[PDB]
């Protein structure tokens, strides 16, 4: 079975360097391609580059041609992204692929992709507000009550209710970049009513870029 | 570069994407669907011959220069994104064409509009969020303004979606105003107001700071 | 674009194609009866040892650059 | 006898063969030691290309003889 695993990304500002991997299994790539394409949060995806790791020949999309650098190592059946001169609109997901001749061009094989994201500024732990539930956020037979996740840079978050045991109703909101240059979402789940006077609600937030690990209770207002 | 381009359809219609192309680009054309949070899956190669495992009901043709992606019954889990490839010989570049999301039609839904007040806490930050929250709408597409005694905002607040649901086939929306704590404590009526397909005329839900 | 494939059939004679590898085996057997004469109602091809289907492509078949197929004629 | 398969980057190589070896059996003698499928080569001599079927007395290669290898890693 086939597998490529990428790695190395992360943060960098603006101007910076930083070097990608794609470590690849159940086949040897010097039997084919290995491209890199990456896709900017809620964009297209752009073809990157690619190499031929058998003769060690290559190619590049204009965008990056003249500070992109990508190579292979065989032996360790490897191949490499050397960004340089990095700019914030470099920021994306960067995946690593492979073509097979039999498939005429194609790429047949993708890896989950790993993040890049290119800012002056500083990695740094959310604030977590309560959205407190209330006449003004019931409808009928239920309610909604929610967390504001604020200002944290880079992505990504995580949200789980109550340790895990809420997961129906849930609605985690894609983060969007303010104009501080500092990411903020919304979680929000709605529950019925009456459980509002029994039953206890934690939002578990966890910033991995900054070791960050908050709980906040919401109580109704 | 760009944001995919949105097609709105039924389970059971059929469906053409259309890849404009070029003398200079090769005739191997190739399609990958995509959904969102994970990667893409190759589906045609070769403008017209199906990927290992693909379904009958997606097909390639070219259409003269053009190349086309047809899928000829619409089942739920071909609900996704599409993207062309196109490779040139002269300049061994590729090239991914813009994409295009395919969404699924239904009744039209009004939301459910709730707003939050400021927690205390962010409040003795000396900053004040407002969050208005549109639930379970379709189509997609609503406006949310402002309003602070009624003077109408601009520049002050931000707007996320999320993905149409897969059981209901709804979106939620949930937008933000943020102030800081002084020019917040200045004002009284915060108002958040909502147009939508589903709504006879604009509602509104509204606090008084306190 | 285009790709060279060759046509052998059991006379001993070649001919040299000029394909798509995106090309139909019915454009194929259409392209033959272009120079050659030949009905494609009366055509039968064969590559890596099978006959290929009319409805199927070249790509479908793995056929490529400057392969080679034969030319089985039928009555 | 012995022959000589030269590659694209200059990198020719060295093999040991007999006449009645077919042509099959010589890619995949270059696999053993290149790590490329057969499938994956083309080979070449005096400007024919050589069939997967016919062996080396057919087109009659002799000893030191130069053979040319060209690979299948973009399709098309």
């Amino acid at each position: 079975e086939v597998q490529l695993v990428e790695s190395g990304g992360g943060l960098v500002q603006p101007g910076g360097s930083l070097r990608l991997s794609c470590a690849a299994s159940g086949f040897n790539v010097k039997t084919g391609l290995i491209h890199w394409v990456r896709q900017a949060p809620g964009k297209g995806l752009e073809w990157v580059a690619y190499i031929t790791p058998y003769y060690g020949s290559t190619s590049y999309a204009d965008s990056v041609k003249g500070r992109f650098t990508i190579s292979a190592d065989t032996s360790k059946n490897t191949a490499y992204l050397q960004m340089n001169s990095l700019r914030a609109e470099d920021t994306a997901v960067y995946y690593c692929a492979r073509e097979y001749y039999r498939w005429y061009t194609a790429i047949d094989y993708w890896g989950q992709g790993t993040l890049v994201t290119v800012s002056s500024a500083s990695t740094k732990g959310p604030s977590v507000f309560p959205l407190a539930p209330s006449s003004k956020s019931t409808s009928g037979g239920t309610a909604a009550l929610g967390c504001l996740v604020k200002d944290y840079f880079p992505e990504p978050v995580t949200v789980s209710w109550n340790s895990g045991a809420l997961t129906s109703g849930v609605h985690t909101f894609p983060a969007v970049l303010q104009s501080s240059g500092l990411y903020s979402l919304s979680s929000v789940v709605t529950v019925p009513s009456s459980s509002l006077g029994t039953q206890t609600y934690i939002c578990n937030v966890n910033h991995k870029p900054s070791n960050t690990k908050v709980d906040k209770k919401v109580e109704p207002k | 570069t760009q944001s995919p381009s949105s097609l709105s359809a039924s389970v059971g219609d059929r469906v053409t994407i259309t890849c404009r192309a070029s003398q200079s680009v090769s005739s191997a054309v190739a399609w990958y669907q995509q959904k969102p949070g994970k990667a893409p899956k190759l589906l045609i190669y070769s403008a017209r011959s199906l990927y290992s495992g693909v379904p009958s009901r997606f097909s390639g043709s070219r259409s003269g220069t053009d190349f086309t992606l047809t899928i000829s019954s619409l089942q739920p889990e071909d609900f996704a994104t599409y993207y062309c490839q196109q490779y040139s010989s002269y300049s061994s570049l590729f090239t991914f064409g813009q994409g295009t999301k395919v969404e699924i039609k239904r009744t039209v839904a009004a939301p459910s509009v709730f707003i939050f007040p400021p927690s205390d806490e962010q409040l003795k930050s000396g900053t004040a969020s407002v969050v208005c929250l549109l639930n379970n709408f379709y189509p997609r597409e609503a406006k949310v303004q402002w309003k602070v005694d009624n003077a109408l905002q601009s520049g002050n607040s931000q707007e996320s979606v999320t993905e149409q649901d897969s059981k209901d086939s709804t979106y939620s929306l949930s937008s933000t105003l943020t102030l800081s704590k002084a020019d917040y404590e200045k004002h009284k009526v915060y108002a958040c107001e909502v147009t939508h397909q589903g709504l006879s005329s604009p509602v509104t839900k509204s606090f008084n700071r306190g | 674009s285009h790709m060279q494939i060759f046509v052998k059939t059991l006379t001993g004679k070649t001919i040299t194609l000029e394909v798509e590898p995106s090309d139909t085996i019915e454009n194929v057997k259409a392209k033959i009866q272009d120079k050659e004469g030949i009905p494609p109602d009366q055509q039968r091809l064969i590559f890596a040892g099978k006959q290929l289907e009319d409805g199927r492509t070249l790509s479908d078949y793995n056929i490529q650059k400057e392969s080679t197929l034969h030319l089985v004629l039928r009555l």
